[PDB]
């Protein structure tokens, strides 16, 4: 748990799967991996010191296309 | 109106107007004629602009200069490359190209520094 | 009384010696400051993405 | 500077000193004028005036 | 069209007739009267340049970090677009996708230069010296108002010789000399 | 050529102000450059902050010579002229013969009647580097100026304790081959600022076997500088001194050249401030 | 040779007295701290 590295493989195994299809070293990763996986350490490391609202807000999407982008997905 | 041109002289830092207006042939500096110029043995270098083309181009027209800055000699040198800009300027304008012409030949073929600035500019060696 | 500036210093017999020492300490090392005269595979998938900003690149350039 | 002193060799022995005006502007006195004999020059650090006093402290 | 009352509006939520959605802003029509650029085309040509900048600095950034072409790259198209002027800097980096714009590309254009370097009273002064055919670039003239000049041109952008209004400087200032027809 | 080199100095004028302005941001992109690598919170700042973590992919890519001498450091070899004040005097015309035989690849020049700013124009447009003009006081010299000529600063020395090699010793005659330099002492920032323009104004790259060192003390507020030669003896090494002797001391650093009057003043010696003494580089 | 005497000398004596008032303010602002935040960590118990 007080690595650094192995943890933070863990948590974007799901990324480097989704988006390639092994380069989990932070320095081959390329494309559409590389630019998520960014967004993820960042919004970790900023959200444990930000204030709940900045640290996630929401693009603004209509109110029917955001209730049916969200039943469509709990279906 | 009146059919007039202004043109520049310059040698080390003297500075010297001709206004050049047509009119019956006088020639003027600072308020009195051109022949009281005054270090006397350079009125010659003043009057080389008007013996090398003739008086009657100057008998047509009217030149009135105003010199300052710099000593005796250099306000020579000013004096007459202003009254060479002066007479080949207004032929330009006011007749013929091709008087113009025949003008900055004679100037030219004696003298170049008649018309252009002699600037010893420096050099590093 | 106070002054307001401390004065230059004389040359001396012992200011000359350390100074000849110091170059003598730096010759012996050769430690001496100069102007130095300047001079003058991947992976399949990170050549494709080179080759295509390649292309690219000159078309805009 | 002028009537501080009497003699060049006394503004030897007091050059290089500290200097300061009434006005707050400092200064040091710096080479001892010959000619006449008392005065020297004195380096201000602003235009002093001629309504001026200069003066040195010591103990 | 009437500023129609309650019940219709709140039917009428969406219409207007002026401003949609796909005019985006009238930006175009609007970065277009303050430069005083002529041609719907020449906004949309310069957005189609500018997007080509914006994709390629996108699949710079996408390439990793310690990769010396993605250095080499970004550092050379800097300095290509800062020699042209339509970036300011070259320090930063993130210039290329967040101040690179068609408003920029527009003031480099040649009457802006003018009425920047004060050859002009305004934008509208320039484009009509121009057009009337005052400018010169060095030895040959421009009456095109659309030229874009690069900083090394700037240094050369001049009145043309003998003009009326190269005359009226030197006549105001007390310097005609009629040997040059200046 | 004239709108040219104005057009540069109020480019760098400007691009350096903004260098000042970001330096802050500079700082703001490292912080997270630490906390990315070793996994520690943000500050409230940067951790609101959107604009700064929306385009730290670009700064991320992003990462010494002084930068009026960067562009040109080991290119090209300069060209100096070294020149007297205006009347100058037998001794200071001896001076000023030996100092240009001092630096390679300087040319003496004398000066009557060549006004400053005619100097300065004519060794910009004929492309010299720099320039060193030199001031007498009845044959003994007291200042130096050296300034460095594409728009760039002007240190002005005042310099001291004489002698000459002309007038001390005909041993023999100098070298003139690339020498060595020392630099010795020079630690706080402004220090590193004149070995910078020193340093500059030497030559090329100078051979390995080359018998001629030149040194730069700093001691004390006081540049000191001396000329050497030698050998390589067995048990260790025999110096043998030439050149003039004479503690330099700089005390005025402007920014443009040495005609303006007017440029900004990077430091300046002040001598009547309270704790004028107490400190070194004040 | 009197001038470089005095001014050395008294930068020494005034730099020496700095280091001399600062080791007297940081040892009462060290020992008395620990105690007045001993003494209020108590209080605010009882």
């Amino acid at each position: 748990q007080n690595d650094l590295e192995l943890q933070q493989f863990l948590r974007e195994s799901h990324l480097l799967s989704a988006f390639n299809n092994i380069v989990y070293q932070d320095d081959q990763v390329i494309g559409k991996a590389r630019s998520r996986t960014l967004e993820m350490r960042l919004n970790r490391l900023s959200r444990v010191n930000g204030h709940q609202d900045k640290i996630n807000k929401l693009e603004k999407v209509p109110m029917h296309i955001r209730r049916g982008m969200i039943d469509k997905h709990v279906k | 109106a009146v059919p007039s041109v202004q043109t520049f002289g310059k040698k080390k830092s003297a500075t010297a107007v001709a206004h050049v207006k047509a009119g019956k042939g006088l020639i003027k500096v600072n308020g009195s004629p051109i022949t009281l110029v005054e270090p006397e043995i350079l009125r010659f270098k003043v009057y080389e602009p008007l013996l090398l083309v003739g008086l009657d181009k100057f008998s047509n027209i009217d030149i009135r200069v105003r010199v300052t800055g710099g000593g005796h000699v250099s306000q020579v040198y000013a004096i007459r490359q202003a009254i060479a800009k002066g007479l080949v300027a207004y032929h330009q304008k006011y007749v013929d190209e091709q008087s113009k012409n025949e003008l900055k030949k004679a100037f030219t073929s004696y003298d170049r520094t008649l018309l252009i600035a002699d600037s010893r500019r420096p050099e590093p060696k | 009384f106070d002054r307001t500036a401390k004065p230059v210093p004389v040359i001396t017999s012992e200011v000359t010696e350390s100074l000849e020492d110091m170059i003598r300490r730096r010759i012996q090392d050769s430690n001496f400051d100069d102007l130095q005269r300047r001079t003058l595979a991947l992976s399949e998938e990170l050549q494709k993405a080179h080759s295509e900003i390649s292309e690219l690149y000159a078309n805009l350039v | 500077i002028k009537d501080m002193f009497s003699s060049a060799m006394e503004v030897a022995r007091f050059e290089g000193a500290q200097i300061k005006t009434v006005s707050g502007i400092r200064g040091e006195i710096k080479r001892a004028l010959s000619k006449p004999e008392g005065h020297y020059r004195a380096a201000f650090e602003d235009k002093i005036l001629m309504s001026d006093i200069v003066i040195l402290r010591s103990w | 069209v009437r500023k129609l009352k309650h019940h219709e509006q709140k039917l009428l939520k969406k219409v207007d007739f002026l401003e949609w959605k796909q005019d985006q802003g009238h930006r175009d029509t609007q970065v277009m009267r303050t430069y005083h650029i002529q041609n719907r085309e020449d906004y949309h040509k310069y957005n189609r340049i500018c997007g080509d900048i914006r994709r390629l600095a996108n699949k710079l950034s996408l390439l990793p970090p310690t990769d010396p072409f993605r250095r080499k790259h970004e550092q050379l198209l800097l300095d290509k677009l800062y020699a042209m002027g339509v970036l300011t800097t070259k320090s930063k980096i993130s210039d290329l996708e967040n101040k690179v714009t068609v408003s920029a590309i527009c003031r480099r254009r040649l009457p802006v230069i003018m009425h920047r370097l004060k050859m002009a009273e305004t934008i509208q002064d320039a484009v009509k010296f121009i057009e009337q055919g005052h400018v010169r670039v060095g030895p040959n003239l421009i009456n095109d108002p659309a030229y874009l000049v690069t900083r090394n041109m700037e240094d050369y952008v001049t009145w043309v010789d003998n003009s009326k209004i190269k005359k009226t400087l030197l006549r105001y200032r007390n310097q005609i000399d009629d040997f040059d027809f200046s | 050529m004239l709108r040219r080199q104005a057009r540069e100095r109020r480019e760098y004028l400007y691009r350096k102000a903004q260098e000042l302005q970001d330096s802050q941001l500079q700082q703001k992109r490292q912080i997270i450059k630490q906390a990315l690598a070793q996994g520690k919170p943000l500050p409230k700042e940067l951790a609101e902050d959107e604009s700064l973590q929306k385009d730290f992919r670009y700064d991320q890519s992003l990462k010494q010579v002084d930068d009026e001498y960067a562009a040109t450091s080991g290119i090209m070899d300069p060209r100096i002229i070294v020149t007297t004040s205006r009347d100058p005097s037998t001794r200071l015309s001896q001076f000023a013969k030996e100092i240009k035989l001092l630096f390679p690849n300087a040319v003496r020049l004398n000066r009557g009647n060549y006004v400053m700013p005619n100097l300065v124009d004519a060794c910009k447009k004929s492309g010299t580097t720099d320039l060193v003009v030199l001031h007498e006081h009845r044959g003994v010299p007291t200042s130096l100026t050296i300034s460095h000529f594409p728009h760039g600063p002007t240190a002005q020395f005042s310099l001291h304790n004489v002698v000459m090699r002309h007038d001390i010793i005909n041993a023999g005659n100098q070298s003139e081959v690339n020498p060595h330099l020392i630099f010795d002492n020079f630690t706080t920032a402004l220090g590193k600022r004149v070995v910078c323009i020193l340093k500059h104004l030497f030559n090329a790259g100078p051979k390995k076997d080359s018998e001629r060192v030149i040194t730069f003390a700093n001691r004390g507020d006081f540049i000191s500088v001396r000329q050497h030669v030698y050998v390589r003896t067995r048990e260790g090494v025999e110096i043998a001194e030439v050149g003039p002797r004479f503690e330099m001391r700089l005390f005025e650093l402007r920014l443009g050249t040495l005609e303006n009057k007017d440029a900004d003043v990077e430091w300046q010696l002040r001598r009547f401030i309270r704790t004028a003494n107490k400190k070194d580089y004040l | 040779f009197e001038a470089r005497q005095r001014i050395e000398e008294k930068n020494k004596e005034s730099s020496d007295y700095h280091a001399k008032m600062a080791h007297i303010v940081n040892t009462i602002n060290t020992e008395e701290g620990a105690e007045k935040n001993k003494y209020e960590r108590e209080r605010k118990l009882r």
